[PDB]
C-alpha cells in the first residue's frame, strides 16, 4: 500500500535527449531516428525575443551554425526546417536508441511524466496535469526548454509536450511535437497571461477513491446526490463539470471499491462545503487533482513497462 | 510577461 | 521557476532490473556485474513467513531451483550465497548495461529516489526519505520487495535501499545493499511497529527556502531567536533538534537568499505557533520535511547527471 | 503485523 505521485520510468527518453546551441543560445532538443526537434527559440538571441520574425532570422542560419552535441558526440546537421513552433534538424547519424514512439496531443486534465533536462542532460524526472487554462506547474529554469513530457504504454512513448517558456505566477507553456502551442500563447517575450484555472473534478475524484482502497475512508458519508445537484456546487467552487463520460470513466475504480461514483460526489460535495477540519486524506490537506483514473488504476495495481 | 527558457 | 518532488534519472538504475523466482515466491532483484542482489525471503512459501528458518531453507536449495529473468533472457545460475537478509546470486553473464556504482547506508533524514518494479519491470519513479524511525513512506505491493533506492552523482549510482516489507499503518521497511536493514525491523511475518516518527527540521527549513527562491515569502517576519531557543519550540511539535553542523549545511541556501538561518528558524517558530491561517507555501498546506538542502539547491540550480 | 512483499 501506500499512495505516491509517480512518474514514469525515464530511461527509453534520456537515450533520445541532446544540446542545441546556435550562437550564445542554447537549449534541448529530442533525437528521434536522423531528426533533431528543438523549440525554434534557440535561433534568438536575448534581444531577439521581444518581437521575433522567425523566418528572417532562420533565412541567415546555416546547417552549420546549429552545433547539436549527444555527450561527447558532435552530430552533424544536414538539413533544417521550421514546422509550426519546433525547429526541425536533420543529423547525419539516426539515434541508436530511438524508442518506439508516437506523437500525441493530450487533453486538459490528462497527465504526464516531464524529463527535466539542461544542456541535453536530464536533472530530474516527475509527473504534472495539463491544467484546464493550458499550462502546467513544472519546475523550469533557463536553459530546460526543449525538455519534453511523455506517457509510456508497454514499450511505446507517446511524446506530448515540449517546453518553451514560463507565464507569470510561475507556470509554464509549450507545444506538443508538432510544434502547436498548448492553449493561446505564442513563442515571444511578450504580456501573455494564464488564463483563470479550475480544478479537474474527474482527477480529485480518482483520488478520493486512491485514498479508499489504500484505507482513508473518514470522509465517506452516508448520502448520494444527482449528477446535476452535484454540478451546482463544484460550479461554485471553481471545480471543472463531471460529464456523464467521466462517471464512466470512474467506472472501474467505482466497481473495486464498491462505491458508486454518485455516492463518492456526495462526500466531495461535503467536503466542499465543510472543510476537511484539519484532518488529512492519503497524508494531504488539500484535495488532490493530478492523478487520472487511470494513473490510480496503474498506481494501484501495478502496471509495468 | 512571458519568458522564453532557452539558456546561454 | 516551480518547485517539485524531483526523482533521479531512472535509466541507469532500470538496465539493472531482473525477476527472480523460486517455486511459487517471486520479487525484483538487481542485476550488478555477475551478481544478482535480491531479499532472501524469495526463499520462503507463504506459511514460511511466520517464523523461517532461512539456513535451512536456503540448503534445500539448488542453483537451479532459482529462476533469473532480464526480460526474455533466462540467466543461469551458477552460485548463491546469502549475506545478511540478501541472497546474492551469482550469474554465468555479466550485465552489460551495468553503471559505474556504490553500496551506500544512509542516515535518516536522507533522501533518495526508488525505482517501483514487479517481476523485473519499472512501474514508476519517485523521491522519499529516511524516515527519522527508519521507515519510508513508499508505495508498494505485492511483487515489489527487491525494488530499489538510489541517488546518482553524475555518473555513479549509489544504492542505498532494497525493498522487503510493509509494516502497519502503510510504512515500508528495507535493508542496505549489504543486506542490513534499516531500524530495529526484521523478514519476519512478526508483530512490529514502526516507532514514533518526527518531522526532519532541516529539511523543513531547506523547503523554505525554497519557497523563498521561488518568491512565496509572506511567513517571512522580523524576529531572530536563538538556537536553544528554538529547539525548545520544535521539540514540542515533534521536531528534530537543530543542530550547529545543520545550520552550516543550510549556509549556501542562506547565502542565496540573504537570510541567515536562525532568522528562518523564527519564522519557522512562528509557523508551528500559529499555523497557516488557510495559506499555501509552494502550493501545500502543510509543512514538507522531505527535500532534503542538497536536493533543494540540484533543483534550483539544475545539476545534471 | 510486517508483511513481505514478495509476490505469486
Ligand atoms: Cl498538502
Amino acid at each position: 500500500s501506500g499512495f505516491r505521485k509517480m512518474a514514469f520510468p525515464s530511461g527509453k527518453v534520456e537515450g533520445c535527449m541532446v544540446q542545441v546551441t546556435c550562437g550564445t543560445t542554447t537549449l534541448n532538443g529530442l533525437w528521434l531516428d536522423d531528426v533533431v526537434y528543438c523549440p525554434r527559440h534557440v535561433i534568438c538571441t536575448s534581444e531577439d525575443m521581444l518581437n521575433p520574425n522567425y523566418e528572417d532570422l532562420l533565412i541567415r542560419k546555416s546547417n552549420h551554425n546549429f552545433l547539436v552535441q549527444a555527450g561527447n558526440v558532435q552530430l552533424r546537421v544536414i538539413g533544417h526546417s521550421m514546422q509550426n513552433c519546433v525547429l526541425k534538424l536533420k543529423v547525419d547519424t539516426a539515434n541508436p536508441k530511438t524508442p518506439k514512439y508516437k506523437f500525441v496531443r493530450i487533453q486538459p486534465g490528462q497527465t504526464f511524466s516531464v524529463l527535466a533536462c539542461y544542456n541535453g542532460s536530464p536533472s530530474g524526472v516527475y509527473q504534472c496535469a495539463m491544467r484546464p487554462n493550458f499550462t502546467i506547474k513544472g519546475s523550469f529554469l533557463n536553459g530546460s526548454a526543449g525538455s519534453v513530457g511523455f506517457n509510456i504504454d508497454y514499450d511505446c512513448v507517446s511524446f506530448c509536450y515540449m517546453h518553451h517558456m514560463e507565464l507569470p505566477t510561475g507556470v509554464h507553456a509549450g507545444t506538443d511535437l508538432e510544434g502547436n502551442f498548448y492553449g493561446p500563447f505564442v513563442d515571444r517575450q511578450t504580456a501573455q497571461a494564464a488564463g483563470t484555472d479550475t480544478t479537474i473534478t474527474v482527477n480529485v475524484l480518482a483520488w478520493l477513491y486512491a485514498a479508499v482502497i489504500n484505507g482513508d475512508r473518514w470522509f465517506l458519508n452516508r448520502f448520494t446526490t444527482t449528477l446535476n445537484d452535484f454540478n451546482l456546487v463544484a460550479m461554485k467552487y471553481n471545480y471543472e463539470p463531471l460529464t456523464q463520460d467521466h462517471v464512466d470513466i470512474l467506472g472501474p475504480l467505482s466497481a473495486q471499491t464498491g462505491i458508486a461514483v454518485l455516492d463518492m460526489c456526495a462526500s466531495l460535495k461535503e467536503l466542499l462545503q465543510n472543510g476537511m477540519n484539519g484532518r488529512t486524506i492519503l497524508g494531504s490537506a488539500l484535495l488532490e487533482d493530478e492523478f487520472t483514473p487511470f494513473d490510480v488504476v496503474r498506481q494501484c495495481s501495478g502496471v509495468t513497462f | 510577461s512571458a519568458v522564453l527558457q532557452s539558456g546561454f
